RNA sequence: GGACGCCCUGCGGCCGCUCAAAAGACCUGAACCCGGCCGGCCGCCGGCCCGCCGGCCCCGUCUCGAAACACGGACCGAGGAG
RNA sequence: GCGCGUGGGCCCCUCCUGGUAAGCAGGACGGGCGAGGCGGGACGAUCCGGACGCCGGGCCAGGGUGCGCCGCCGGGGCCCG
RNA sequence: GCAGAGGCCCCGGGGGCGAAGGCGGCGCGCAGGCCCCGCCGGACCGGCCUCUGGUGCAGAUCUCGGCAGCAGUAGCCGCUAC
């Protein structure tokens, strides 16, 4: 339910890179595409032209994957499932998949509480009954 | 396996691999093995000698099956003789009993030389043998018989 | 049209191969007296190779 | 590849792929093929119960210096060899 | 920025491990590898090389060459990275102790026959880690057809054979033709 | 396919692309127009088989039922083999051609939940295979391998499970998804008849056995590999630069008299 | 496959009804585009409370060289080529 | 060993041929652009510096330091830029 | 990342206790992309391993379908007329 201590999450760019020209027409979607024109101002990286997407930008090994509470994420559709991720696991904490129906979520949830794992959308789908 | 291929990782790129200053255009040299003694004469001399030209008598027909003549060394005359046999022959010896191997039954119609026989001597039956062929059998102690 | 600059710079990418040392030491072009008499001197003794 | 150590294709270009007869033959009928060949076997082995499907044929040297030594089977046994077993052909 | 390419002569690509999807022989590199980290002994670290290498780099050795390679030495055992093969001209076959990678089993039957071991590689690692009384051989590299037929056939200089059918007089009779 | 229309380029000058129309003016004929054909057509001529050397399928074959021995290659192919008493399973069962009849056989060897594994995973597909009679998808479960013992009747309708005569086992079904170790459910005359089988097969011989990890692990420890190992010199000590002259201590180090 | 009542000179509207749902001439109903109501003064990228400072030429493409008074491109969706 | 692109180049030096001469036409050592971001030269694909992962300090090249527009003063000489 | 195929998903994967799809909002990833939440929707859908391919689009005077601004614009000026 709490995470292990960890160190400073650093985020080297805190706002997604766009691709060249996405502002300018709806067909050409925000999802990165390399700058790849012959004369290009991106591909040769001119002053005023948006980021471009390298290695370098990569966050710590150790902060890699990590959510924001401090503990990673790994997906459960079933409870079965839960017992395994939680066996032997403290440094993680699991989403219940979209799929789940919220009759079988209640499953899993209150096994939850008997392992221990910690339950990031525990609130999902919480209406009662049918 | 068309996933695990080059074409599909240089999608995104447009000339796909073929260069923009020259570009995939259809038949740019020409369909085929054509030019060989204009444009393309430096590979074709490069690394086709005797490429054109005429070079020999020629045989309207051929009959193969005449002009087959299949060759056995003399070092595998005794490796044709099945091991339970062999093996005791060697020992054993002897002028009387000297083993006969009519190489044209196994297929081969010609006697070469290229290895040394074993020192018991053998008889060998054969349509044709090699000058080395015939010494180094006389010198085993073997005979070369001919067979019809 | 005709131009050479540029290829002292791709002539010595990784170049200024040497020959080779069967190159240096060949049979090829000698005197065919002599590579006949030296075949001769290293057929006896201990260079012999013959069987 | 493109040029260089290749030696040269013998392979006959293509003809009649687009119009004309048909030059390609698939073999996806093959095993279908099996099956029936061993149903018309098997009717007709019935025709003739006790008689085998197959007639006897003579052993034959199979021709040429290059199989001479071995024998295969002809269409016919010779007159001659009949009349020495003493049968006649009919 | 730092001048890195004057004296720096770029980076050589070698085989660190077989590319073989048998696990057997990437055990074996892993265990001759593991030993040689430990004692090196040139012998170990050979060995490794030479389990990695490719087919074409791994040619077979057949019993008559090992039997005139250790003609001197019968105590010694023989080290093949490449399969051992028979020699039906060997009509007689030595007394040899051979650890083969694989042996073809007509080998494998003759040199049993005549008293001699056939050893594997596991055998070795579990008796002679060191290579103690041990020699590598290796089969003649350039024994495939495709290493005769490298080069340009029709140069001067070529000692190579043209690539093909050819059939005709052009540059086939001479440097003067042509 | 798109060869069937009239459509002619109507050529440049008329403001219009130089792609085939037709009579209308519609796009035709390309792989880009509507209608058109595609730009490389399927054919059949492709090769849909590829050919296998017989010792190379017979190897697999053999590698996959020496896999069914194996106890935990069952367990990691996702057979449930707890209750299971040995492997490879050999029952002798006399001809059955009764489900009730296999079923205990079945509950009485460990091998019922393997089957309700089966049967519990029925489920429709998730994909237009559904649509293309191919609806149903269940999860596999055990192989009767049977010879002259004749259950494959009552065997048949078993969920999951499939028969195979030890004249022709499959190695599509040996290793379902080429992931080898099913549970196998031998007939007393099949195990008895696999070296004959397995000897009929012209002069074949079986692939000699080789290691295995934990093999070269235990060859490994061996006293005589141990003892050639030679410890190394120790490591190198690198320790970051400070700088010396500031600090008495640090420079102590490299000028102990300063 | 639309109960009723209310009105409307009338059209038609309005309620609601049937049905799990209007699903109402039809399953889901995206983009473009547009009308109301509300909220701002505004392309992008960065810093900041957020409207100020700083930086930004229009892509693709041939080309020695393109922002070019070179060429293609209104916009959006689907199809489109080793 | 096995291939790929490329086989229209153009500039800055320096020596050139040639033309009366050019952002001219041919040659050559090197470097540059091509295919090299960044700072400066007001502006300039090639000039002067610097040749690039993502960053936080410090240093400082080339060019500058009235104000736009970051950053300067001191001294000697000269003066209708 | 896509769409199929063979397997697996420890009582037999996720679904009318709401699937795919759509719309906005987080979160993770250098990014390709993924995940979850809310809402609509109304029956299917996956993760991993192995396999397959007709597998990823800003252009091609691209194809087809929709549709904007120009724009309440140009215009509705023959045949004498109500």
């Amino acid at each position: 339910i709490h995470p292990l201590p960890h160190k400073i999450i650093i985020k080297k760019r805190k706002n997604k890179f766009i691709r060249f020209q996405s502002e300018r027409f709806v067909r050409v979607k925000p999802s990165w595409r390399k700058p790849r024109g012959i004369d290009s101002p991106m591909r040769h990286q001119y002053r005023g032209q948006r980021p471009m997407v390298s290695i370098g930008y990569g966050s710590d090994k150790e902060t890699r994957f990590m959510l924001p509470c401090g503990f990673f994420k790994h997906r459960i559709s079933t409870v079965h499932e839960l017992k395994t991720l939680f066996m032997n696991n403290k440094t993680h904490a699991a989403q219940i998949a979209h799929g789940v129906s919220a009759r079988s979520r209640k499953q899993i949830l209150e096994e939850a509480k008997k392992m221990g794992v910690r339950v990031l959308n525990a609130d999902a789908k919480l209406r009662k009954e049918e | 396996p068309t996933r695990i291929r080059k074409s599909r990782k240089r999608r995104g790129h447009r000339q796909m691999g073929y260069g923009r200053v020259g570009g995939h255009r259809k038949h740019p040299s020409g369909r085929g093995k054509a030019g060989g003694l204009q444009h393309k004469r430096t590979s074709f001399d490069k690394y086709h000698p005797g490429y054109f030209g005429k070079l020999g008598m020629r045989n309207y027909h051929v009959r193969r099956n005449i002009e087959y003549n299949p060759t056995i060394n003399i070092d595998k005359i005794w490796s044709l003789i099945p091991e339970e046999q062999r093996d005791g022959f060697l020992q054993r010896k002897s002028t009387t009993e000297a083993p006969v191997v009519d190489v044209t039954r196994f297929g081969f119609f010609k006697v070469l030389g290229r290895g040394s026989l074993p020192q018991c001597p053998i008889i060998i039956k054969a349509r044709y043998f090699s000058s080395d062929a015939e010494k180094k059998l006389r010198e085993v102690g073997g005979v070369p018989l001919l067979v019809p | 049209n005709h131009t050479s600059k540029n290829q002292n710079r791709k002539d010595h990418r990784n170049g200024i191969k040497k020959p080779k040392k069967s190159a240096y030491t060949s049979h090829k072009g000698m005197c065919p007296k002599y590579l006949r008499n030296l075949r001769r001197s290293r057929a006896n003794d201990p260079r012999q190779s013959l069987r | 590849a493109m040029g260089r150590n290749v030696a040269f294709s013998n392979m006959r270009r293509y003809k009649c792929t687009n119009k004309g007869p048909n030059l390609i033959k698939n073999w996806f009928n093959q095993p279908a093929r099996k099956i029936r060949r061993r149903q018309t076997r098997l009717q007709k082995a019935k025709a003739i119960f006790p008689c085998p499907l197959q007639k006897l044929r003579p052993s034959v040297t199979r021709c040429s210096q290059k199989f001479n030594l071995t024998q295969r089977i002809g269409r016919g046994f010779t007159l001659r060899e009949l009349q020495g077993v003493g049968l006649s052909a009919g | 920025g730092i001048d890195l390419k004057t004296g720096i002569k770029k980076r050589k690509v070698e085989r660190k491990e077989p590319k073989s999807p048998n696990p057997y022989i990437r055990l074996l590199h892993n265990a001759f590898k593991v030993v040689y980290e430990n004692t090196g002994e040139d012998f170990t670290k050979v060995l490794t090389k030479r389990l990695c290498l490719s087919k074409t780099n791994r040619p077979v050795l057949s019993v008559s060459r090992l039997a005139h390679l250790m003609h001197k030495r019968e105590d010694k055992i023989a080290v093949v990275a490449s399969t051992v093969t028979n020699d039906e001209r060997l009509v007689t076959i030595p007394r040899m102790t051979i650890c083969a990678l694989k042996f073809s089993a007509t080998a494998r039957s003759r040199i049993e026959k005549a008293g001699g071991r056939c050893m594997s590689f596991d055998e070795l690692l579990a008796e002679k880690p060191t290579g103690d009384n041990c020699v590598l051989l290796q089969g003649r590299r350039s024994c495939r057809a495709v290493c005769k037929k490298f080069g340009s056939p029709g140069r001067p200089n070529s000692h190579v054979k043209p690539k093909g059918e050819h059939k005709g007089r052009r540059g086939a009779r001479g440097r003067h033709s042509w | 396919a798109g060869v069937q229309c009239t459509a002619h380029s109507w050529g440049p000058g008329r403001a219009v692309a130089r792609l085939p129309r037709k009579h209308g003016g519609i796009g035709a004929y390309a792989n880009f127009a509507r209608g058109g054909h595609m730009a490389h057509p399927t054919t059949v001529i492709r090769r849909w088989c590829r050919k296998v050397n017989l010792n190379q399928r017979r190897y697999a074959v053999a590698s996959a039922l020496a896999a069914s021995a194996n106890a935990a290659l069952v367990e990691a192919r996702g057979h449930r083999i707890a209750d299971v008493p040995s492997i490879p399973l050999v029952v002798d069962t006399d001809n059955v051609t009764k489900t009730k009849d296999a079923l205990a056989i079945i509950k009485a060897v460990g091998v019922l939940r393997d089957v309700e594994r089966c049967k519990d995973s029925r489920h429709i597909r998730a994909g237009r295979g559904k649509m293309r009679n191919r609806r149903y998808i269940t999860r596999k479960g055990p192989l009767v391998i049977y010879n002259t013992e004749d259950v494959a009747r009552g065997f048949r309708n078993l969920p999951g499970v499939d028969l195979c005569h030890v004249s022709s086992i499959r190695l599509l079904e040996l290793a379902p998804g080429s992931h080898p170790g099913r549970l196998i459910l031998w007939t007393k005359s099949a195990f008895a008849s696999l070296d004959d089988v397995y000897a009929a097969k012209q002069n074949y011989t079986l692939p000699r056995s080789c290691i295995t990890q934990t093999d070269i692990e235990r060859i490994l420890q061996s006293d005589a590999v141990q003892k050639t190992f030679v410890p190394k010199r120790d490591p190198l000590v690198i320790e970051r630069k400070v700088d010396p002259f500031s600090s008495k201590e640090a420079l102590a180090r490299l000028d102990p008299s300063g």
